[PDB]
RNA sequence: GUUUUUUCACUGACCCGGUGAGGCGGGGGGGCGAGCCGGGCUCUCGCUUCUGGCGCCAAGCGCCCGGCCGGCCGGGCGCGAC
């Protein structure tokens, strides 16, 4: 069935730590454990090995990503900016 | 078109002769009752002739410039064909597919390719073929 | 693109670009007050003194 | 494959053939990654000639 | 021609003959049956050149598809992912000219 | 008469192509503290 | 009479760092001929976890230009580096991510990390997880560059010094609450003995200048002289302003 | 002049950082664009970026040098790598 009304992955912490802290960590805990589509084989096999280090269980290709998410907002916009800066160096 | 002709040079991909260069002597693009898969007969060089250099002796160069050939039926996908070609006879009378049941007739197909590859090494023709792929 | 920076200005002192656009748009919607309202210099190449003195002569 | 899974100081006793497979990079590299590097060795070394021949035929018109 | 190349496949999937995958497509190049060999852009760069080189010997055209193997699967109307796609017969289509 | 196997095999000693040849580094040796001293003593007579 | 905990910290022994399972010195590559005139190619072998460091490292293997040996480097991994990616290091190397080249040979607004504060020191600045330094502006005469550091303070830097392009990996880890004391215990066990932080007012008046009293209070101003001696220098060290931060 | 002093910059003690102290500074000769009529100057470069191969212990070319019988059976030195 549907077991819990509005606690998810953070049902494991019971009554402890407060709602608005457990409400915060749920948005993280979902993402860091979520399987992502490997951009090198297409398979949903990117799992977080450790902090900032993401591993394709199919490619055996390790990526240096964000702590709780595969891609961070900052790292993407830098990759877009470094691209755009390189479009001006060579023109 | 169909490129897997008996004029082709071929990188042996799998097996004991891994990374060796070989000449297709026969192409069977649709296999027999014995071999369902599409298979080629190749004759290549197990031991390459070592890198030879001026200020080596004529007796030393001859010793140094010795081909040890193999003759082997492979699958097509256990070979890697290339743009190169070695237009060398390698007669069908000896280098043949009735070579693997009789062991002495494999020593002669091994022996024939040895005489054929050693002479065209000495000419300097197809000098890519007689140097080992560096993997 | 089709000619050099000395030969564009002798098109820019008249309306050689501001007349060409006016005529070639009469068939789409006939428009009157066409100029090239501004030209902004962005990228000059490496400065050689000879080409400058060639503009002054 | 083809190599005995045994405590590493025992390897002195084992015969040569118990410690490798009869192939290029035998008992050192897998068959899969050898024959993908026979391809990678080749198609790079070919691509060298593709830019080698273009180098002179990009020069020669000047 | 970004949705054209998507639509020109969709018609080859309906009417024409096609081969999905690497190993089976690598036979259709080697059997001289390949007319266009499409590649997804996240295929191994070694195996991308493997296809290009075989297609050069057979004088077969290689298209480099503007999507990953998941989109090339959706371009084929298939419920899986496909990198390599050697087309044998377009049928009633115009894919291998333009 | 020219034995045609004898190929001219030149090495490209460009940055990140071939290995560097064992060239002269007499003026890049980390010298002993006495050899270092007696040379930069001779500099102080010229400085 | 007793020495304060901070002074015992410097002494060493129980406050020395736990560098047992810490995996190598996370340095740059050394400046040679192919850092200073053109570039040298290297592959990322494996992205790796360094205990006590939030950011992951990269075993990057460069072939040696002088001997037939092959060199291995541990880089503060730029975010988006993967295994079997070609990392280039030199003056003529291209301006893409996880690719070190001198700050002199990149445009303004360039995001870098593992930045050298001096030419040759092999990567000191902006090398914690999710941090970046922006190349602000160049000075071709005198050969120097303003670079905004992660704190937000522009340093004039000598332009002959190197930084890998891109933000450091493991970015945005301090977003997640350390929910329990267990997660904090385990964090600082990989680093050094600093965690169970006893407040000075809880301590006795012999161990710490804020200790003692029948009530648990500071008693003397918590803000202290910069010139104060060790044992005394405790609380808010040379506080320009203090209290709840209003304005920017 | 002598001395004091202020700002610019010098290196040579003194300090720092890296390295297995591996190519620093100047000059020369081979690419590249710009400029008068085959010649010449103030400059620019120095080889590697489609791929999770491979590379060291020199090829090449000169140059000298020791027998049997100008011909065959072996050594050194210079560049290549100013």
């Amino acid at each position: 069935a549907k077991r819990t009304k509005k606690v998810g992955i953070v049902g494991k912490y019971g009554t402890r730590y407060g709602a608005s802290l457990r409400k915060m960590v749920k948005k993280i805990e979902i993402s860091q454990h979520a399987k992502y589509t490997c951009s090198f084989c297409g398979k949903t096999k990117m799992k977080r090995r450790a902090v900032g280090i993401w591993h394709c269980g199919s490619c055996m290709k390790t990526v240096a990503g964000g702590a709780w998410t595969y891609n961070t907002t900052s790292a993407v916009t830098v990759k877009s900016a470094i691209r755009r800066l390189k479009e001006l160096k060579d023109q | 078109g169909k490129f897997m002709k008996p004029g082709k040079v071929v990188l042996v991909l799998a097996g004991r002769y891994s990374g060796r260069k070989a000449v297709i002597v026969k192409n069977i693009d649709d296999g027999t009752s014995d071999r369902p898969y599409s298979h080629a007969l190749v004759a290549g060089i197990d031991r390459y002739p070592r890198k030879v250099t001026a200020a080596m002796g004529k007796k030393k160069i001859a010793k140094r410039s010795k081909i040890k050939s193999f003759v082997k039926v492979y699958n097509y996908n256990h070979l890697m064909p290339t743009r190169y070609s070695v237009d060398i006879p390698l007669d069908k009378t000896v280098v043949n597919k009735d070579v693997f049941r009789d062991p002495a007739l494999k020593r002669k197909a091994r022996r024939e390719a040895k005489v054929k590859f050693e002479e065209r090494y000495k000419t300097g023709k197809n000098k890519w073929f007689f140097q080992k792929l560096r993997f | 693109q089709t000619n050099d920076l000395k030969e564009v200005v002798n098109k820019l002192i008249p309306d050689s670009i501001g007349k060409d656009i006016e005529k070639a748009c009469q068939s789409i919607y006939p428009l009157h007050d066409v100029f090239v309202r501004k030209v902004k210099m962005l990228k000059k190449p490496k400065f050689e003194l000879g080409k400058l003195m060639e503009l002054h002569g | 494959r083809g190599v005995r899974a045994v405590r590493p100081k025992v390897l002195m006793r084992l015969s040569k053939t118990k410690k490798h497979v009869s192939r290029a990079y035998g008992g050192s590299m897998c068959a899969k990654c050898v024959r993908d590097r026979i391809k990678r060795a080749f198609l790079i070394e070919e691509q060298k000639i593709v830019v080698k021949v273009l180098k002179a035929q990009a020069q020669s018109q000047k | 021609s970004l949705e054209s190349i998507n639509s020109r496949l969709q018609l080859v999937m309906k009417s024409g003959k096609y081969v999905l995958g690497y190993k089976q497509s690598l036979k259709m190049i080697r059997q001289g049956k390949a007319k266009l060999v499409i590649l997804a852009n996240n295929c191994p760069a070694l195996r991308k050149s493997e296809i290009e080189y075989y297609a050069m010997l057979a004088k077969t055209g290689v298209h480099h598809y503007s999507g990953n193997n998941i989109e090339l699967g959706t371009a084929c109307g298939k419920y899986y992912r496909v990198c390599t796609l050697s087309i044998i017969d377009p049928g009633d289509s115009d894919i291998i000219r333009s | 008469v020219v034995n045609p196997l004898f190929e001219k095999r030149p090495k490209n000693f460009g940055i990140g192509q071939d290995i560097q040849p064992k060239r002269d580094l007499t003026r890049f040796v980390k010298w002993p503290r006495y050899i270092r001293l007696q040379r930069q003593r001779a500099i102080l007579y010229k400085r | 009479g007793r020495v304060i905990r901070g002074q015992r910290k410097g002494a060493g022994s129980v406050f020395r760092a736990h560098v047992k399972h810490r995996k190598g010195a996370a340095r740059l590559r050394a400046v040679d001929f192919a850092e200073r005139h053109g570039y040298i190619k290297g592959i990322v072998k494996d992205i790796i976890h360094d205990p006590g460091r939030g950011a992951p490292l990269a075993k990057v293997v460069f072939r040696d230009p002088y001997r037939f040996k092959k060199r291995t480097e541990l880089f503060i991994a730029a975010e988006g580096i993967h295994t079997g990616q070609f990392v280039y290091c030199g003056k003529k190397a291209q301006l893409n991510i996880g690719n070190v080249l001198p700050v002199g040979t990149m445009p303004e607004g360039t995001i870098v990390c593992c930045l050298e504060e001096k030419p040759g020191d092999r990567g000191k600045l902006a090398r914690a997880s999710g941090n970046y330094a922006t190349v602000i502006s160049h000075n071709p005469e005198t050969k120097k560059t303003r670079v905004k550091l992660p704190s937000g303070s522009k340093k004039v830097i000598s332009s002959a010094n190197r930084a890998v392009v891109g933000v450091v990996a493991g970015g945005g880890r301090i977003d997640k609450p350390i929910l329990k004391a267990g997660r904090a215990y385990h964090k600082y066990k990989a680093k050094r003995n600093c965690w169970p932080r006893v407040r000075g007012v809880a301590m006795n008046p012999v161990e710490h200048p804020f200790g003692g009293g029948n009530h648990q209070h500071i008693g003397k101003p918590s803000t202290i002289r910069r010139d104060a001696p060790a044992g005394r220098k405790v609380g808010l060290i040379a506080a320009r302003r203090t209290g709840r931060l209003r304005g920017t």
